[PDB]
């Protein structure tokens, strides 16, 4: 049994409620995610004011009980928080399933003297034996 | 360590009525539904 550990066993201190316990709303990777596209309309609409995702007390109920929908499509799942350091994003069962996160690069900061960048690396006809392209699969 | 690979409860859950609910679209992770517990309506 090759990787096998559950890292919900024993992580940090706290105080939770036994009765308090969900068993579903696990937005994991478990699902055909896709791009899609931007769609704006003729009102602007505010769009609901925009907050962060490091947030403390990240709950979901859902309150399955009076009235639902099932729906046999795609839309019937919606992971969120997975486009940066999420609380849900490490909710995972198995132990291997780290495709819950994304991997930026880093910027230099203000205040130095030389303006060194990057080389803008041009290729001219030259076709290097090393195509394509990976992405960068974080914890959480 | 993942206990249910050690102990295998085998818990199977299944509902008296099955309507408006879901699924984990995944059969290799189907397993989380014998991992945890269910809920009640």
């Amino acid at each position: 049994m090759d990787v096998f550990m559950k890292g919900l066993s024993k992580a940090k201190e706290g105080v939770v409620a036994a009765a308090e316990k969900t068993k579903q709303g696990v937005a994991e990777a478990a699902g055909k995610t896709k791009e899609g596209v931007l769609y704006v309309g003729s009102k602007t609409k505010e769009g609901v004011v925009h907050g962060v995702a490091t947030v403390a007390e990240k709950t979901k109920e859902q309150v399955t009980n009076v009235g639902g929908a099932v729906v046999t499509g795609v839309t019937a799942v919606a992971q969120k928080t997975v486009e940066g350091a999420g609380s849900i994003a490490a909710a995972t069962g198995f132990v291997k399933k780290d495709q819950l996160g994304k991997n930026e690069e880093g910027a230099p900061q203000e205040g130095i003297l030389e303006d060194m960048p990057v080389d803008p690396d041009n290729e001219a006809y030259e076709m290097p034996s090393e195509e394509g392209y990976q992405d960068y699969e974080p914890e959480a | 360590h993942v206990n249910e690979l050690s102990r295998i409860k085998l818990r199977v859950c299944q509902p008296s009525r099955s309507e408006i609910h879901f699924k984990v679209k995944m059969t290799t992770h189907l397993k989380k539904l014998k991992e945890s517990y269910c809920q009640r309506q």
